[PDB]
């Protein structure tokens, strides 16, 4: 079986502004097989109601998904994306950095 | 819905025959199929045509005249042979139920008639090879236009005309068999219900 | 200029926990417009763009039947491929298919596509000439002989040259207000000191459509392509895209570097520097 | 607008 | 290779009895189905299978059950035979649900009867060529008559000098009912074999009509004094007839 580890990007839809409604995104791409565990975290706790795009793939057959949730950023609140795949021995955590 | 308007069709051996079929679907995606069912009852796949195929399907002596605009899928059988006498079913599957069910027509009974070279109509009496006074009446050698009628007598059994083909000499002949347990039954009266040639040979 | 229509399909087996999961999506250029998921409450082909919503109920029912038919063909094909590859019924496997057409600025066919993959690898593909096949291995060769026998290529080329081209034209016309409107990137440069010796200059491109863009860094007007970190273009989640390009520069030399932005929504290419 | 024909099994 | 092998070709059943119709396909076909053919009703789907472990109901599933343990086999079970189940059953397989390799089995001619005492094997007789036919046409027609059999489940063949013959033979396409209005009527079937008069004029030439009849099995209950009408062959035969000179013509 071909195996390809996911690329991960964590970012907001719009430039972040404290106290202003926005969308937090976790874009997972370049992976194979398609089975993947993706969670968005707020202060290390799993965010409920998280939606995702419909499974699709790139020219090289590798898969991509966008996981998102509406959120209101603040100065104190920490956000991250937690990803598990067959190619990963441990779930991988990527923190949201507003400057990026 | 499949419509085969013809319960029966006749053709002279060696000639081509067209069997009509019309189909009713509101789908853009479908397939048309023909099957042959000989007297032994098996159901033989002949040909298939897909609704998106631009060229008319052909398979040996079978051609499907697919007319998408006319919603017709007539089967043309070239150079008819005696072996072609059978039931022919037009059938279709379509996108509505993911092509699951076959919708079959009522079928058409094809009767391929031999070309009787030298007709010599006669009714012969044949006797049982065993120690009995049992008999059979054989009407044979009549032309393909002569028709054998079923008896209007309950105790008189008459078969339908059967074509035999003596391949080595390319000789074909028609025959019908009549028999009865009745005392008055004689080969002279056996085929009275049928219009037989006036000059039919009745040996002494 | 040029436009495209593509259908993507993925089937994934799940032994010992039901039948395969099937997901298909349809795109016009970089815009998603239809989807079907075998795990939806009541599976239907659904709209995902406003310019497709005006298609009649006959359209929605037919597209739904086609996806259901593809899901079913894939379930059977997953079983066949276990036999071709002498594979166990216990393992999870993937079948992927992509097909579509590209049209020129006149609305004439440029390129047609139809490709299949098994477990992330090429399986069988329609050749660029739309009349022959390329099989990746001996198993795909079995499929090629079947598809040649059924004259699949002729009918598929007829679709690619005909309905694919014509419906792509109709979608482009119906959605011209959005599909044929190019949204330029909002652009800026950020500066990130690493040490008293070096800094990162990051050139941002935000809220653009379509996805195609060129971001380059230059030093004294000379191309720095080899020395540039370009991230993968990512979706913003509102149909627009985001991307950045970055260089590591000696601290105090930031003024020698210019970011260059090329995008359909820009009447003229952009040149930016870090402020100041 | 999707494509479909019968007889496409691998 | 062989495609779809559907067994048995013929079956007679007593009301209330069970039976399994067998169907195997050697083409790696994912799709298998069962249809029944009836006058006026056309061909109706009973049950179908899109793959191993999956089965679904057709238009007429009641009184039938199926299983798809393997891709190769698709047996049809009749738990309790009803006379309404008298039909011709067909197993049809294909490569998949949307497949075009649409092949059918040989068919199963099923007769469900209330009482097995209505089952009779055929009586067979060979009727020798007429001297008048020989003299008028230089040809000799033999007639085979299979009579008093029930159900109409027979295969008639001609054997000349120990070998099966096809040329010069015509067998009625369907056995004729002796009492047509009755569903319990016994049947009759005729066949002709025509040879040259010179071939018939050799006493060493041996002509046998063979009738294979499909009837009761060993397990079927039999409460009559007459011989149990089991599946069997019934034949009749004739030898050629030389002239008064006793010389076979060259």
């Amino acid at each position: 079986m071909i195996q390809r580890t996911p690329k991960i990007q964590v970012y907001s839809r719009h430039p972040a502004e404290n106290g202003k409604s926005n969308f937090l995104n976790c874009y997972v791409s370049g992976f194979h097989p398609s089975d993947i565990e993706v969670d968005l975290l707020k202060n290390g706790e799993r965010i409920e109601k998280v939606e995702h795009s419909d499974l699709s793939f790139s020219k090289d057959w590798s898969f991509y998904l966008l996981y998102y949730t509406e959120f209101t950023p603040t100065e104190k609140d920490e956000y991250a994306c937690r990803v598990n795949h067959v190619t990963l021995s441990q779930p991988k955590i990527v923190k949201w950095d507003r400057d990026m | 819905k499949i419509t085969q308007t013809q319960p029966g069709m006749f053709v002279q051996e060696k000639e081509a025959v067209t069997l009509d079929c019309t189909y009713d679907t509101s789908d853009q995606s479908y397939g048309l199929f023909w099957y042959k069912q000989p007297s032994s009852g098996e159901m033989i796949f002949l040909i298939y045509q897909g609704s998106y195929d631009e060229q008319n399907a052909t398979e040996g002596r079978y051609s499907l005249n697919f007319q998408k605009a006319r919603k017709s899928a007539n089967l043309v059988i070239s150079a008819s042979q005696l072996g072609d006498s059978a039931m022919y079913f037009c059938a279709m599957r379509d996108l509505r139920d993911n092509f699951n069910k076959f919708y079959f027509g009522s079928g058409t009974k094809l009767n391929v008639k031999p070309n009787i070279q030298n007709p010599d109509p006669a009714v012969y009496q044949l006797r049982d090879s065993k120690s009995s006074d049992k008999s059979v009446c054989l009407f044979t050698d009549f032309d393909s236009q002569t028709n054998v009628s079923q008896s209007k007598d309950s105790d008189v059994y008459i078969t339908d005309k059967c074509v035999l083909d003596m391949r080595s000499m390319d000789f074909k002949s028609n025959s019908a068999v009549a028999w009865s347990n009745k005392s008055d039954f004689a080969c002279a009266n056996a085929f009275n219900n049928s219009i037989i040639p006036e000059d039919t040979f009745f040996p002494s | 200029g040029s436009h495209s229509m593509r259908y993507f399909h993925t089937s994934v087996s799940r032994p010992g926990r039901g039948e395969p999961r099937f997901i298909t999506v349809g795109y016009v250029d970089d815009t998603l417009f239809v989807r079907f998921d075998s795990d939806a409450a009541s599976p239907r082909e659904e709209p995902r763009a406003p310019w497709i919503e005006q298609e009649g109920p006959e359209y929605w029912d037919r597209e739904t039947q086609i996806c259901k038919a593809k899901a079913q063909t894939d379930r059977e094909d997953l079983r066949t491929l276990l036999r071709y590859y002498n594979q166990s019924e216990a393992g999870s496997h993937t079948l992927q298919n992509m097909y579509g057409c590209d049209v020129g600025p006149d609305g004439r066919l440029l390129r047609g596509y139809h490709q299949d993959a098994y477990d992330g690898k090429d399986y069988i593909a329609l050749n660029e000439d739309l009349s022959s096949w390329t099989a990746a291995d001996t198993a795909a060769q079995i499929t090629q002989r079947k598809w040649e026998a059924a004259r699949v290529a002729e009918q598929l080329r007829a679709y690619l040259e005909g309905e694919c081209v014509e419906w792509l034209r109709r979608y482009l016309e119906n959605g011209k207000e959005t599909l044929q409107r190019a949204d330029p990137p909002k652009t800026h440069v950020t500066h990130h000191p690493i040490s008293d010796h070096e800094a990162t200059l990051r050139c941002w491109a935000l809220g653009f459509y379509p996805a195609e863009i060129t971001l380059t860094w230059q030093r004294d007007g000379e191309d720095q392509t080899q020395d540039t970190e370009l991230v993968e273009t990512r979706p913003a989640g509102d149909r627009t895209f985001q991307k950045w390009a970055a260089v590591v520069v000696p601290s105090g030399e930031e003024q020698r570097y210019t970011c260059h932005v090329q995008h359909e929504g820009l009447p003229k290419p952009l040149t930016l520097r870090w402020e100041p | 607008k999707r494509w479909i024909i019968m007889g496409l099994n691998k | 290779n062989a495609g779809v092998t559907q067994t048995p070709k013929f079956q007679v059943l007593k009301t209330g009895q069970s039976m399994t119709l067998q169907c195997a396909q050697d083409m790696n076909h994912e799709y298998m189905s069962w249809y029944r053919q009836d006058p006026g009703m056309g061909l109706r789907l009973i049950h179908y299978s899109v793959g191993a472990g999956i089965t679904d109901q057709g238009e007429v599933p009641n009184g039938y059950n199926v299983s798809r343990s393997t891709t190769e086999d698709f047996p049809l079970r009749l738990l309790s035979a009803a006379p309404s189940q008298t039909s011709v059953y067909f197993c049809a397989s294909r490569e998949g649900l949307g497949g075009t390799e649409a092949f059918f089995g040989q068919g199963t001619r099923l007769t469900v009867v209330e009482d097995l005492n209505k089952v009779f094997p055929p009586e067979v007789a060979v009727f020798e060529p007429s001297e008048a036919e020989i003299s008028h046409t230089q040809k000799a027609t033999l007639v085979c008559l299979a009579t008093g059999f029930y159900p109409d489940h027979v295969e008639l063949s001609w054997w000349v000098n120990g070998k099966e013959v096809h040329s010069g033979v015509c067998t009625d396409p369907q056995p004729l009912k002796e009492q047509p209005a009755l569903n319990d009527s016994r049947y009759a079937l005729s066949s002709r074999l025509r040879v040259s008069a010179t071939f018939w004029q050799d006493p060493r030439n041996h002509f046998r009509c063979q009738v294979q009849f499909y009837g009761l099995s060993e397990n079927d209950e039999w409460t009559q004094d007459r011989a149990k009408p089991v599946t069997q062959i019934v034949s009749a035969e004739a030898w050629g007839r030389a002239d008064a000179s006793g010389l076979v013509p060259r």
